[PDB]
């Protein structure tokens, strides 16, 4: 991978020499999960850019182990998503070596001499393109599933927390202060609100008539 | 496990301590392993048995602790001995010399760590009291060490220093402090036979204290470099008049005398001292006098706080 | 641009030769969205530093188009905002082009030679200074809105969830379990808990008197 | 750090120069906060990755002081996290001189000429292991605490709003839409639903005895 | 799941293990491979039949571990026997002969 | 908290004040230090007693 007029300027050889050494600092690029467990938040990653020979053939690049995967907290307040192996994301390069500091997290010195290269870096997740938004989340931050139903789409005034199953709240003491529009029964306790009753004195255990009737 | 310590190691205690780690190990499977280390100076500040900070290692070295089952040595230093030296002359002049009170002195001095010795010999034995500190044998000598040294230490140079049938006299309750009550320190002879006793005290502590009245005269300005005049002469830095020692005596004259070699033009008008003991608080003004007796037994130390002085 | 003393020691010449290699790297600026499409990802993108000639003038640089805009979305759990033109952010680079992958989304090889040019690249956005925070959400994860008025603020111990105007969701199957603090009326369909009231035998449809009283 | 026989072959010192010219590029690093404020979303910055000299000694890095961090909003609706004093994450560094940029967000020039330094850049916080999760939330979207207690878990179809003392909304016009679960009382504007009672005009203020029973 | 056993993977018993991976073994979808082994020293050795310990991983393989159906030679090692040689010569003064009591 | 003040940090007072700190002092943690200043010019200034 060449060129004949090369090897004649001094300049030739300085312009290869600077392609050559800026080929292989390694920065950014796309990249797809080969592995991955959330309790260690180091995943084996495959690059998605392939290399290519004189003769026009790619050749696969190598798996990357261990790699730390980004996840945008602090003071603990992060943010989790499901990694699983076919996700796809981009892999960033580390300017020295971080393997010293992974297992330590403090300040550390660089364990080898391996400057910009995809060994040690991030792996920042993102679906590009595939995912679907539905029209009437269509300017709100819409926080959602893989398809879309699980939707919490924050709008400028209101929200909306969308789910096809339940909203299943471990919370024991909502402060909730506001009008509520519940058009369904409660089930309240296994009360049912809605066709609840009452028993008085005169008639005795009188069992109100109906439900719930304002 | 199976991880190398390398060589040179940095270690920093929490106030900056910078210890050096000096050899090689090698992480067994258990997981947790001894190391040795010095500390980078000639001063080591006293490290606090905290998990030591880990600057400079390999990739898998997670941490390292202090517990008090450590060992340790204290550092002396700064000359040693500078022009203190020329007063530990005519106190060590008798070093090359064995079993006498002197060469005792000399020897016990000596030792690290020792900032003064008494040593009394009491050789009209007839039990009764010589020099001070009363003497239940007829014949024996008493030793009174000052400072901070290693019990062993000082004990194999008592023992050096032996002078052949003296008992060594260190009752009487309140003389001196026993280093360990009844039946001190073993030693071992070193002509082999037995494990004797070898019987030596400490000083009572005493805590002096230090009134001035200057004029500040001669128009030559300073605050506050009385005490550390007044500091100076009670650890010995001056020349030919040795500090608070054993058998030394808190006195005005003495203090004001130092007070001024060290700065003069001051006219210094009043240097009351007074003293109490180890504990005790401040022992208000009328206590302040102009000498403290100061028995041959005890040793009276002054602190920085300890010394006021007015302006007038 | 130059230096007169340049051409005149080989190292002069190399430390330029240096500058202007590094100064074509183009790694990473701040940039603005001009156009964008929520359904393909892909911004069109003005960046936001200046190149400055001889003559100090700031020669605008050029919009950058079908530029892919991250998602942070792993397992299909992505997280969106309202992209819209005047919005501001980070653009990055790719170690070579991504063109050949954006369309497929798999191990593929770069179109083109063009290495580490913002041609190719992300745009992660970042609103920077322009957002007010509550001060009742000091240490707390708000997730809110440009002023702040329907915040997710996320405490260590409890949750508020500020909106304006209503919280509604469309899921049918709440499994609350707790209790609620609701100092309202309930219009639970259409009746008012609130002011409602009971019939019964003895008196036949006795409207009960009043709403609610305990 | 130099090598005997360099000096001897002119690409012993050219690769000498470029292995110089690629560590000064400052490109990305794991980094802490010494300090922050929330209002200016500046930070001042301690790097985690130590120097190295040729004794084998590590100098500590500089105090980045002043560097934006990100915020990952666009349309104004951001995420914003409690970053405080010792939060580590990673730091970047931009093209050319951001300063002249920080201050108008607006297209500006250069303010300098260092270009690839660290010293200007972002901060993206990362928590790495430093989190839990609940065994309930393996494939499921969960935004936690530290240790994890007020975790949102969106799943694939259900919802699961965990918060240990109270779920506090402010929303005043409520419109969720579907039976709930509540398994305790309602104390609906303090009158407690639970536990509520009806009065009558045969027998007149007859207190209802217990509370809703079907 | 796949991970790849690659060689000289280090591996550690109780009695200082130190034992690497013949050649480099990718793991099966089904998550149990075999791997052969060999011991950094030349000493006669004795491995428990427990795994003990790993040292070389990608942090997603859990552990090793040690079969009845293993393979395990204890080994010769040099003279180590280098004064007891001085020993064993007596006893096996007889090697080259056969059919006696000394010589078995 | 804990700020480098670095050296010579200028500042100003209402009548052009224009003075800078005299040396590299960085503030204790409580959130007050102590200073010294330097004037740009060579002309009797007299700032005021308020914080500018």
């Amino acid at each position: 991978s060449a060129k004949a007029p090369d090897r004649t300027r001094l300049i030739a050889a300085l312009d290869a020499r600077s392609r050559r050494d800026a080929l292989d600092f390694e920065v950014m690029i796309p990249a797809q999960v080969v592995q991955y467990d959330r309790a260690e938040n180091i995943a084996t990653i495959q690059p998605l850019i392939t290399w290519v020979d004189t003769e026009h053939n790619a050749v696969q690049r190598h798996q990357l182990v261990d790699i730390p995967v980004i996840s945008m907290g602090a003071g603990g307040f992060h943010i989790s998503f499901p990694i699983q192996q076919g996700d796809i994301g981009w892999i960033y390069a580390a300017d020295r070596d971080t393997s010293q500091f992974l297992e330590s997290l403090s300040m550390s010195k660089p364990n080898t001499g391996r400057i910009h290269k995809f060994e040690h870096g991030l792996f920042i997740p993102d679906v590009f393109r595939r995912y679907t938004i539905n029209s009437e989340d269509s300017a709100a931050m819409v926080i959602q599933s893989t398809s879309g139903a699980t939707r919490i789409s924050i709008r400028g005034d209101n929200i909306k927390i969308t789910a096809p199953s339940n909203v299943t709240v471990d919370t024991p003491q909502a402060n909730f202060t506001g009008n509520v529009t519940i058009a369904n029964t409660l089930v309240v306790n296994g009360i049912n609100v809605n066709n609840h009753g009452h028993l008085e004195n005169n008639p005795p255990d009188a069992r109100t008539k109906g439900g719930m009737i304002a | 496990r199976s991880q190398t310590r390398i060589s040179t190691g940095s270690r920093v205690q929490t106030p900056a301590g910078a210890i050096f780690t000096v050899l090689s190990d090698v992480t067994i499977p258990a997981g947790g392993v001894a190391t040795i280390d010095i500390k980078s100076q000639e001063y080591g500040n006293i490290p606090l048995p905290v998990g030591n900070l880990i600057i400079i290692d390999g990739t898998i070295g997670w941490s390292g602790a202090k517990v008090i089952a450590s060992t340790r040595v204290d550092p002396g230093s700064r000359q040693m001995s500078d022009a203190e030296l020329k007063n530990a002359r005519v106190n060590r002049l008798a070093i090359q010399g064995r079993n006498s009170t002197m060469a005792i002195k000399a020897y016990v001095s000596a030792v690290p760590n020792v900032t003064s010795v008494n040593v009394i010999e009491n050789n009209t034995g007839a039990v009764q009291v010589v020099n001070g500190v009363s003497f239940t044998l007829p014949y024996a000598v008493w030793v009174c060490v000052a400072g901070n040294p290693d019990k062993q230490a000082v004990a194999d140079a008592l023992w050096a220093a032996h002078n052949g049938g003296t008992p060594w006299d260190y009752g009487a309750t309140n003389n001196g402090v026993p280093v360990d009550g009844p039946n001190g320190v073993p030693v071992r002879d070193p002509a082999s036979g037995r494990k004797y006793v070898v019987k030596w005290t400490t000083p009572i502590m005493y805590d002096g204290y230090v009134n001035v009245t200057v004029q500040q005269g001669s128009s030559s300005v300073a605050p506050e470099a009385i005490q550390n005049a007044v500091v100076n002469y009670a650890q010995g830095k001056v020349e030919g008049e040795e500090g608070l020692v054993v058998g030394a005596s808190l006195s005005a004259f003495e203090v004001a005398g130092a007070i001024a070699r060290e700065i003069p033009g001051i006219y210094i008008k009043l240097c009351q001292v007074a003293c109490v003991a180890a504990g005790s608080p401040a022992p208000a003004p009328g206590d302040f006098t102009s000498e403290y007796v100061m028995s041959a037994f005890g040793q009276a130390t002054i602190s920085v706080g300890n010394v006021r002085v007015t302006f007038v």
